[PDB]
């Protein structure tokens, strides 16, 4: 009568306030994650160290004018502890280090999936980012009238395409590597399980 | 040609083109989630109603069960909180 | 400048340098366009000269230097910078309203057809 | 300052250097949550 | 009976409609802001010409390497119509 | 009665619309106050 009012309209307030608790918990809702910006918050990144790359972008991730928002956040990375655990004495040193030490710098993505695709792990698929500007030529020197008769044939072979024909001859794009829903049913037939606890059990004690 | 009997200095800039583009209301909200599981809850009751062959149970499970039905449907509120549609050079030609 | 407003009036994406599209973004006075991005750097822009001319790796040079401290860029971002002119429900009643309406008429169907049965 | 002194030809590519060698569905609910509280309810039930 | 025929209609759409009610509140989020950036969306913006702030700002609504993108977007608010937008000649 | 009954499932659904956004206040606002004057206390 009145003796059975206590906790029932508290119910009916405190589960409302324990509903919309669990309801805001998720409304905000190598491979880590896929855009370049979105690395410059994340561990630091594995160069070579002492290389060009390692100069020009402490000359120009240091120019703030020409910054763009990524290359002094990779320069406070990788200049830690005046460059340690970016260690590079030799080449391969950088090359090998952080496969599970879990740092993260490419190449030009050629020479990447020239050893990344003849890898059994394709996890160590770190996503693409080189410098716009600077890159590998063909060097002569001056004097040697050849110049206009070698560029002929840079430019044509693009002209062609023939330059990406013979890209994709020793260095095809394909490779064997190419490139919130289930809750219900890690505990559905939990309940098919209970089910069996419960009437089963009914059924051999009314059996007994 | 311009390469035959003429010559060009070294690189200005590089090589692009650009593409210029100027600048269901409903239904959409259920299109975040995978369409399957509607009807896994539809099957479901097929399975609760073999129980009539405690109750209790029966209700236990589906008052622990619908549960999360309802905050999955209150979930997909948030469809924005973490001219073009799709950017693709081929995605376009369609 | 027929594909100014032949884009503006009819579903046409054009095919033409982007800086130009980025300084017709500059000028127009409200943000109404959208751009795509374009990555080839493997073909350049010279440019042309007199075929024998002493000073044309010297020219180049500086055509190299410039890009090389990168002031090059900063004529670019004269003219056009990063950043520009422009930055780039209650009528949702029938839809879920008809989906019922086949049973509400199948209903008078199975009434009529068992009563006369 | 190689192409001051011994001229070039053009680009092809551009460059980096990095690391090359090979050597839940629900639970969200329970990371603002302290897992405790339905045992508050099942034990508020007697 | 058909009680249980067309009774999934008061059940499922007005759930919806308390989604409605729901989501359009939560996106919710005399002086609006203390910016001269958040208010560059309010238009008729009044200004003097030939004066100080008519003549420095100019040049300082100018000149692409001042990274503070501000000053030029208040440039370009009153920039058009030849610098005569919404504009008075004195205070 | 049939009349009041309106102002009973009017009630049962504007306070619970009414109980909803405030979730934002607990849910959306280190730091947190700004003052010279707030910090002296």
């Amino acid at each position: 009568a009145m003796r059975i009012v206590m906790g029932s309209w508290w119910l009916f307030t405190l589960i409302v306030c324990s509903s919309y608790t669990a309801n805001l918990a998720a409304f905000l809702t190598p491979v880590r994650t896929f855009q370049d910006l979105s690395k410059q918050l994340e561990m630091s990144y594995g160069t070579v160290r002492d290389s060009a790359v390692y100069e020009y972008f402490r000359a120009k991730g240091t120019n703030p004018l020409e910054q763009d928002s990524t290359f002094a956040e990779l320069w406070r990375t990788i200049s830690k502890n005046g460059g340690a655990d970016n260690c590079v004495s030799n080449p391969s040193e950088g090359i090998r280090k952080a496969k599970k030490g879990n740092y993260a710098f490419l190449w030009d993505v050629a020479v990447v999936e020239y050893a990344a695709l003849t890898d059994d792990d394709c996890s160590v698929t770190v996503i693409g980012n080189s410098i716009s500007s600077k890159g590998y030529g063909i060097a002569l020197q001056h004097g040697s009238p050849y110049r206009d008769l070698f560029s002929q044939r840079i430019l044509e072979l693009q002209d062609t395409g023939d330059l990406d024909v013979l890209k994709q001859k020793w260095w095809p794009h394909t490779g064997r590597c190419d490139l919130s829903f289930a809750g219900v049913f890690c505990i559905l037939a939990i309940g098919l399980l209970l089910a069996c606890l419960v009437a089963a059990l009914e059924l051999w004690w009314n059996s007994n | 040609e311009r390469e035959s009997v003429v010559d060009f200095s070294k690189r200005y800039m590089d090589y692009s083109v650009g593409i210029l583009i100027k600048k269901i209301s409903i239904f959409s909200l259920f299109a975040p989630f995978d369409f399957a599981v509607w009807a896994c809850i539809a099957a479901a009751i097929p399975v609760v109603g073999v129980l009539i062959f405690a109750m209790r149970i029966v209700m236990g499970s589906w008052w622990l069960f619908t549960l999360i039905v309802c905050s999955s449907y209150t979930a997909n509120l948030a469809a924005f909180l973490t001219p073009v549609r799709t950017f693709q050079d081929l995605s376009k030609q369609l």
